[PDB]
DNA sequence: ATCAATATCCACCTGCAGATTCTACCAAAAGTGTATTTGGAAACTGCTCCATCAAAAGGCATGTTCAGCTGAACCAGCTGAACATGCCTTTTGATGAGCAGTTTCCAAATACACTTTTGGTAGAATCTGCAGGTGGATATTGAT
DNA sequence: ATCAATATCCACCTGCAGATTCTACCAAAAGTGTATTTGGAAACTGCTCAATCAAAAGGCATGTTCAGCTGGTTCAGCTGAACATGCCTTTTGATGGAGCAGTTTCCAAATACACTTTTGGTAGAATCTGCAGGTGGATATTGAT
């Protein structure tokens, strides 16, 4: 009766593909994929802006770190439409409170 | 017909290249490979044990490594106006990367 | 989305694997992104040098 | 006979993944140093591995070893968790 | 007069220098055409780094460019730099 | 004596090699570079300033750089049974690195 | 009249100096080079230990941790010598307190 | 250590940064802790390739 | 082969730019003592892993045969090093604001204790796309 | 161009390993409130950056030579892809049955935290000496008659 639970991102990532492909599905192994590699660049993004605090004295990680990190790692056009979208959200999560 | 059918030098060989790379299955076999492992680590640490995966996992690793290696290879020797890969073009190339040895 | 459109294009209707290589390899920012990374069954693109294949120069000749 | 087990990476597979790599034509003397370039690949890594077998006190060794000794080398791999 | 002293630009990058650099690595003997090639080279590599120092600089709202900056731009890309702090 | 003294090519070069290789000092004038760094800069951001070691430090990382990309050239053009380094060598050098640009 | 204060590896590179080489000194520069060198070392131990004690959950850094990130950074018979003297460094520190 | 038996091979009493490069690079462990580092005011090992040099019957002809 | 040219090594000399040594003093490190984790020993279980058997079976070891490849002499021509020159860039020293770097301080930002939901996830119960199969239309190849 | 032999690609079918959906439920998310810390807008200040003109030092754009490097041609080997054959290492597939991964308890060891008391590391003022530079003389490497 013991068991464990192991958390992963892939009903999020279905959730995205059938809003992008409704009529499409994917298999387990690409699943995989998708969540290593989630996992991946989110440790790349939060490594650079522990890194950034720490080499500004600042103990406080906030949006900026981030947008600052992103602008650092992702190459031209799919940064600046990462921060756009990202900025969109922080402005509809800060007014709907 | 009297004399069998006969290809020409390198057109099988195109063959192969376009079959496999269309396709994505390991080339090479499990158990083999299974057994290189089980020997280079026993020469570390004793009576290990591996998960299936792992070595899959290694499979998928060497593969991908080789095929790499065999790419610059591959231009290295183009680059000397040869089609024959040669071993120093591999030292080459993996004396550039910084994968010395 | 990327996966989405080579899949049409191999008239397969669910991803797999070989599908993301194509598209990684397949956009420049990606590639650039990725390209120190090994997919998983997902083989390389379609390349041959044009230099040693054999010359158009196959046909009649007389 | 076995004969060191390294021969176990056959002359035709050797060929085949020359074939994915856009090669050929291939030359006898290949087949020698490319496994010993093989070996020196893999040695790497499960040393890493075992390593980090080791520092658990486990005795198996998991897939998490080899992907962690893998990243630390710069081929980071996808597709068998984290 | 047309001087813009020879491009006003990267062209300062003068021919005899990059003979000296190719003479460091070992090299007896150059081609015409290498060194308009390396001077892309060269700007593209120091696009990059600028790019990613520029970029630590405009985090902590400065307006001059620390080394730090540079070392740590140098760093992300696997070309850490040893003797001026870090 | 009459007519001037005179090396036969290549003697010099090797000459100029060890010279610069026994010592150490920069081979690239300050200046050019300060204004190659300030454009490049004004393109990104406007009146910036730079510390004069900032300047130093990319002047030493560019030149070191530069002197291994030489280096991988000049193996890429030994492999080619040539002595003259071309621009494709410089590109199948820096394409195997993975410096694609 | 106000003042700073900027810490560094200086004073005991030289200390290591004088033991090993009694009459030679040391540039400034070279100091330098030795501190960003001493810190660049620090810094990816102390990360690579971190990455293994976050995949074993495990909340604490020990000897064994440090010990086991040596092996997997340097190679060979300068990990074996190091590791000699770490652990000698603590058989000498835990009995003599 | 390795600085100083350099500095003692180019009498000289005091280690300078050149010395570190020689040091480092000479030493395969080292080369390969640090085969990804610059170091400042370093330079390179004297090298140049056998091929490139002239040969060796560079003397009496006739 | 040996002689001049020129480059470079090596012995010797001097004053100064960092190298080295000597104060105060304060942020930093050790000591008590306590509060608070926390990681290893012990006890269990079920998942996964390891040594065997057997029936193919696709693949591997070996042996021919020849068409394309790899080098090795040879030579035209080109293209890039050596060197001189004048000239042009670069260097280096004349004794104002801007910005890196602190110090205050508090309004905003956010960690922590506890309760209330609730979305994510293991496992059972359906779906179905696609791996296999079969058959026939071209598409390459290759000799003539 | 024109004709035989296999290789690749389309069309049409079918059942199942994997995909998707439906439950139950329990470890995270959100709310609320309260305790704690922090980032950023003002006050200062002392190092550093921005760039001109004059005088001088050193290097570069150019233009003249000419040695030897590239690169195309041709040719004598040679050796490595095709393909036949026979046998044999591997696939698959099944079964057992030991051992280890992973849970759950728990408590003796270990360590964070709040003070208090020493102390050595570091800014800054006095000495110093190795080496940059410079002078001069002896051997080494190029290269020609």
């Amino acid at each position: 009766r013991k068991r464990s639970r192991k958390e992963s991102y892939s009903i999020y990532v279905y959730k995205v593909l059938k809003q992008v492909h409704p009529d499409t599905g994917i298999s387990s192994k690409a699943m995989g994929i998708m969540n290593s590699f989630v996992n991946d660049i989110f440790e790349r993004i939060a490594g650079e802006a522990s890194r950034l605090a720490h080499y500004n004295k600042r103990s406080t990680i906030t949006s900026r770190e981030i947008q600052t990190a992103v602008r650092l790692l992702l190459p031209g056009e799919l940064a600046k439409h990462a921060v756009s979208e990202g900025t969109k959200a922080v402005t509809k999560y800060t007014s709907a409170k | 017909v009297k004399k069998p059918h006969r290809y020409r030098p390198g057109t099988v060989a195109l063959r192969e290249i376009r079959r496999y790379q269309k396709s994505t299955e390991l080339l090479i076999r499990k158990l083999p490979f299974q057994r290189l492992v089980r020997e280079i680590a026993q020469d570390f640490k004793t009576d290990l044990r591996f998960q299936s995966s792992a070595v899959m996992a290694l499979q998928e690793a060497c593969e991908a490594y080789l095929v790499g290696l065999f790419e610059d290879t591959n231009l290295c020797a183009i680059h000397a106006k040869r089609v024959t890969i040669m071993p120093k073009d591999i030292q080459l190339a993996r004396r550039i990367r910084g994968e010395r040895a | 989305e990327l996966a989405g459109n080579a899949a049409r294009d191999n008239k397969k209707t669910r991803i797999i694997p070989r599908h993301l290589q194509l598209a990684i390899r397949n956009d420049e920012e990606l590639n650039k992104l990725l390209g120190r990374v090994t997919i998983a069954q997902g083989g390389v693109l379609p390349n041959i040098q044009a230099v040693l294949l054999p010359k158009k120069t196959e046909s009649h000749h007389k | 006979v076995l004969r060191d087990n390294i021969q176990g990476i056959t002359k035709p597979a050797i060929r085949r993944l020359a074939r994915r790599g856009g090669v050929k034509r291939i030359s006898g003397l290949i087949y020698e140093e490319t496994r010993g370039v093989l070996k020196v690949f893999l040695e790497n890594v499960i040393r890493d591995a075992v390593t980090y077998t080791e520092h658990a006190k486990r005795k198996t060794v998991t897939a998490m070893d080899v992907v962690y000794a893998l990243k630390r080398q710069g081929r980071t791999l996808y597709g068998f968790g984290g």
